């Protein structure tokens, strides 16, 4: 009764939900045909799958997932791949023409035909969850269905469910290497729905994950699998206290309390510490004090922001494997000695620890070495206000010559949203500077 | 009550834990603790062997 | 440097394993793993190959059970 | 005949009390199932202080376990002695608090308070002459401190003559693991001062400073921090279950400790703890036991009584031991060191001797001390409340539960009275 | 009539007091035959 329904929006959302969900089949016992082979003579004791998987009478487990796309070519690979009996046939929603790198198509014209069907499979997957923690949102800021329709997905979910948790994991655009031109018109105009209609918000950039996977692992020339695989190792470690036993257990409600001071202010940074290769797992001991301080490194963050520019508001550690409470508490005190990490004037306590038991699961065909410890850390920092400042520049640069604007205002999208949802960002960029300034 | 005022009661006495395998060291007698580790070194050694083979 | 500093006739090869090791499905040993039943944070043990899976059979309510 | 109804709340309260019952059940010869398998006769004579009777000669404790999350009931039910508890005594809600005093006090902990008070009123009226209650909780979490003070308020409005006692684990200052804990602890001390008879202060920092310095353990855990809290949870109530040359119950130590009804925060400590290599190098005599009650390192609070004045002092001695040597050594500590003692109380020491030691031991000793060096335990909470509160830091988590900012402002100054009430007796 | 009703109520008791297989289940052996016949058609 610790359920979470995942919602995957877009080709970024779908292809992340192919790599999250082959992790959760191997993490538990479930195969691609749905059966749990260890269910015979050992049953009832393993209630760990109940967060993500749903049982039928035949011993077949069906996920709590909804895959959404506005193009047919992405989900049709999922519909006939290896995992084609794992997913219910009606949980994979597809349109006929995509939103085509355009906010207003996926919001005002083309997304109006799928919101009536998707919002009915959400009701059927939340009328069997007796206690639902909250939804999970996997989308991309830059596409058309990932940005246009998610802003219309979230806006109904405020009304439809009220005050349940709506966590989001997004792909904010990279500040240097992008794969679009109309990218900043989308990413600006969806800030006003990740501001109101999100309860927490995690914004990784795929250029930062390229830096880690080239350097910390040894995959020169990686593809999008090795990026999806690392994102799955964070969503599991956030929810690993909902399924396996822990000395200290922290829930999705419980770090919401301990990370967001004010409800305008919910944008932390995700950093998963031991990402090393199998050859360089031979040469490195991987103790508790040695991975708890690689989270804080400005070369391992998965957003292209440096936390030395700003002040930590709160932090949330998530230890896993063979740790001890005596040593989690021993290496937190080291971080507080150094000036190079500094906390804010009004947060004297600072942290929230969580200690799990079951160590993380290696994936065959994967790349990370099989280790015995890990850390996942979700810190809230004033130095995230630079990442919207390297994209403030590229909206008004293109908008001052009024380029590409006929592709939006001919879709039934009014003109005043450009001058407003940017001046929306002209106060959330000034909100973050004042909530860090030293007291009078 | 001569035993309270023996001149040699300190000689004619036993410590509360002669060795780690002694019978009178229970939970309520707070000489024996659970988190002392004598299996520490062997467990660390087999951890290193397991790491090497992985 | 190759001709001068070369060292041969050494006891070559890594030490023998004395057990079969596969890195795919073998988990490291820990203080926690060797002392698994006598730990304060460990739930009911009813799974093989990993003791640390959550077992919430005692705590689920009688309305909501299997 | 002098029954004690145990209450215990939260993950901290359900993991302290589970080890404490493993201490008592061995002390009275009770198996993991419940049956009596002892040897002496004194083990089965005053067992009704803590144990009821079931059918077939099986004894079940008077413990009511309280929690807001359902995951610390499975930890306790399937532990070492989890089969001795009656399953109706477990109380659990299906959603937690999550480090929040308001959800503990108003929002979530008020729908669960009216089902525990139907349990405790069934266990408190089933005693022939109920001596009092107990509590075990922590001032850092949500259900230990939020609803854990809602319960005490309902008890002392319903059974005012009976004794209410608390073993508070107040939050550790410098090994801390919650940002939002000083809101919980500052809001919870007004409810301690008006509704408790006694209250003990425990810091988990000063339970680590025993296990590193004194016992020289390699890898301590929380199983060896609960192992020490139960050592002094049983020495306070050992003259109620076993006879002695001089008795003292939970009330006689309360009569003799508090001079004014707002000054009841104490500092326990347990004497014969010996490191494993130094075990054979020590002998068990009387001055070996009063050199480690009164040693300032030994105390189970992270505050030092050399900075303040001992208002009164207790001592509980267990064993078969001499009444002259008991009495002459407590005059001895009063006279060498007479600036750590208040002037206006001439004798500051209460003493009690019980005969039946802990199992496998010859002698033992316990302490309870009242200090003006415990107003240094609240000013390190006040400095980290108004540093954080003056910029309205985590306030939206608390005010949106149905509170007001003036409710904070009174809990500033009601705890700041106890800083300055205690201060005028150092003058 | 009476023996038929008594055997029917005993087998009904046996098939309903399996608590899992009452509130959930199906007939996989019949459903394989049905999908085979539909493929043939």
């Amino acid at each position: 009764m610790r359920e979470c329904i995942s919602i995957h929006v877009g080709q970024a959302g779908v292809q992340i939900g192919n790599a999250c969900w082959e992790l959760y089949c191997l993490e538990h016992g479930i195969q691609p045909d749905g059966q749990m082979p260890s269910d015979k003579t050992i049953g009832g004791g393993d209630d760990s799958f109940n967060t993500f998987f749903s049982e039928t009478g035949a011993g077949k487990h069906v996920p709590r997932a909804v895959f959404v796309d506005l193009e047919p070519t992405v989900i049709d690979e999922v519909r006939t791949g290896t995992y084609r009996q794992l997913f219910h046939p009606e949980q994979l929603i597809t349109g006929k023409e995509d939103a085509a790198n355009n906010y207003a198509r996926g919001h005002y014209t083309i997304g109006k035909e799928i919101i009536d069907l998707v919002l009915d499979r959400i009701r059927k997957l939340a009328d069997q969850c007796t206690g639902l923690q909250g939804f999970l949102v996997f989308h991309s800021f830059g596409g058309g269905t990932g940005s246009g329709f998610t802003s219309l997905l979230m806006e109904r979910l405020s009304v439809d469910y009220g005050k349940k948790s709506k966590l989001e994991f997004s792909i904010y655009p990279a500040p240097q290497v992008s794969t679009a031109v109309v990218e900043p018109y989308n990413s600006i105009l969806t800030t006003h729905t990740t501001l109101e209609h999100s309860d927490c918000a995690f914004m990784v950039d795929n250029e930062a994950i390229y830096d880690i996977c080239r350097r910390n692992l040894d995959i020169e020339r990686p593809t999008y699998t090795n990026l999806n695989r690392l994102i799955g190792q964070i969503v599991s470690s956030i929810t690993a206290s909902l399924r396996f036993d822990g000395a200290l257990n922290v829930d999705l409600t419980e770090f919401q309390t301990n990370l967001v001071p004010y409800p305008r202010i919910h944008f932390p940074l995700a950093t998963y510490a031991p990402v090393i290769s199998a050859e360089k797992a031979y040469h490195e001991q991987l103790s508790v004090a040695e991975i708890t301080n690689a989270c804080f490194e400005p070369a391992n963050q998965m957003v292209k922001c440096d936390p030395r520019h700003g002040k930590y508001m709160a932090c949330c550690l998530l230890y896993r494997g063979d740790v001890v409470p005596k040593d989690v508490n021993a290496a937190i005190a080291t971080i507080k000695t150094k000036r190079t990490i500094q906390f804010v004037d009004w947060c004297p306590t600072g942290f929230k620890v969580g200690i799990n038991y079951q160590p993380p699961t290696v994936v065959p065909g994967g790349d990370l070495a099989k280790v015995q410890r890990a850390v996942c850390m979700l810190s809230n920092t004033t130095a995230i206000a630079e990442a919207w400042a390297r994209l403030d520049h590229k909206f008004d640069l293109m908008y001052a010559k009024r380029a590409f604007v006929h592709w939006y205002v001919g879709e039934g999208m009014e003109e005043g949203e450009f001058s407003e949802a940017r001046e929306d960002m002209a106060a959330l960029e000034k909100d973050y500077e004042e909530v860090g300034v030293d007291s009078v | 009550e001569f035993d309270l005022s023996d001149p040699l009661a300190l000689q004619k006495e036993l410590p509360a834990r002669i060795s780690d395998n002694d019978m009178r060291n229970t939970i309520s007698g707070m000489q024996k603790f659970m988190g002392e580790d004598l299996n520490f070194q062997e467990r660390r050694r087999f951890q290193k062997e397991q790491s090497r083979e992985w | 440097t190759h001709h001068d500093y070369r060292v041969e006739l050494v006891r070559a090869a890594p030490p023998a394993s004395t057990k079969p090791h596969d890195y795919r499905q073998e988990q490291p040993e820990t203080f926690w793993i060797q002392r698994a039943a006598r730990l304060p944070g460990v739930s009911d043990i009813r799974t093989l190959d990993t003791p640390f899976r959550k077992n919430c059979s005692f705590s689920t309510p009688v309305p909501l059970s299997l | 005949m002098r029954e004690i109804v145990h209450l215990q709340a939260g993950q901290c309260g359900n993991q302290i009390g589970a080890k404490f019952w493993e201490v008592i059940s061995d002390e009275h010869g009770i198996d993991p199932t419940g049956t009596y398998h002892g040897d002496s006769d004194l083990q089965l004579e005053r067992i009704n202080v803590y144990y009821n009777e079931a059918t077939g000669g099986k004894y079940v404790p008077r413990a009511v376990l309280v929690d807001l999350e359902p995951g610390t009931m499975d930890s306790v039910r399937s532990g070492p002695f989890g089969q001795i508890f009656r399953p109706d005594n477990f109380v659990f809600g299906q959603s937690g608090a999550g480090n929040n005093w308001a959800k503990g006090h108003y929002t979530e902990g008020a729908e669960l308070v009216d089902s525990v008070l139907d349990v405790v009123r069934k266990e408190a009226e089933s005693c022939d002459c109920l001596q009092g209650f107990q509590l075990t909780h922590s001032l850092g979490g949500g259900t230990g401190s939020g609803m854990g003070t809602l319960l005490i308020s309902k008890i002392r409005e319903e059974y005012p003559d009976r004794i209410m006692n608390t073993f508070s684990v107040v939050p550790s200052p410098k090994v801390s693991d919650t940002v939002v804990e000083p809101y919980n602890a500052t809001l919870s001390v007004h409810q301690l001062v008006e509704n408790t008879d006694e209250t003990y202060c425990i810091d988990n920092e000063a339970l680590y400073d025993i296990c590193f310095r004194t016992l020289k353990l390699t890898t301590p855990t929380y199983g060896d921090l609960n192992h020490l809290v139960s050592a002094t949870m049983s020495g306070v109530t050992t003259c109620l279950r076993f006879p002695g040359q001089l008795n003292a119950d939970l009330r006689k130590l309360a009569v003799n400790m508090v001079p004014f009804p707002r000054l009841h925060f104490f500092m326990p400590g347990f004497a014969p703890l010996t490191s494993r290599g130094s075990q054979q190098y020590r002998a068990l005599t009387v001055p070996e036991l009063t050199q480690q009650m009164f040693d300032a390192k030994n105390m189970m609070a992270a505050c030092d009584p050399r900075h303040g004045r001992y208002l009164t002092v207790a001592a509980v001695f267990r064993g078969r031991m001499s009444m002259k040597e008991v009495d002459e050594q407590m005059l001895n500590v009063q006279n060498k060191n007479s600036s750590y003692f208040v002037e206006w109380i001439p004798n500051n020491v209460k003493t009690a001797v019980c005969d039946i030691p802990p199992r496998g031991l010859k002698m033992s000793a316990t302490f309870i001390g009242n200090s003006t060096a415990i107003q240094e335990l609240f000013k390190r909470i006040s400095e980290q409340f108004t540093a954080m509160f003056r910029r309205k830091a985590f306030l939206h988590w608390y005010t949106g539960e149905g509170m007001d900012e003036m409710e904070f402002t009174e809990a500033e100054s009601n705890m700041n009275d106890l800083v300055s009430e205690y201060q005028q007796y150092q003058d | 009539n009476l023996a038929k009703k008594r055997y029917i109520d005993l087998c009904r008791q046996g098939r309903i007091f399996d608590a899992r297989n009452r509130i959930i289940g199906g007939d996989t052996q019949a459903w394989d035959f049905q999908v085979r016949d539909q493929k043939i058609k």
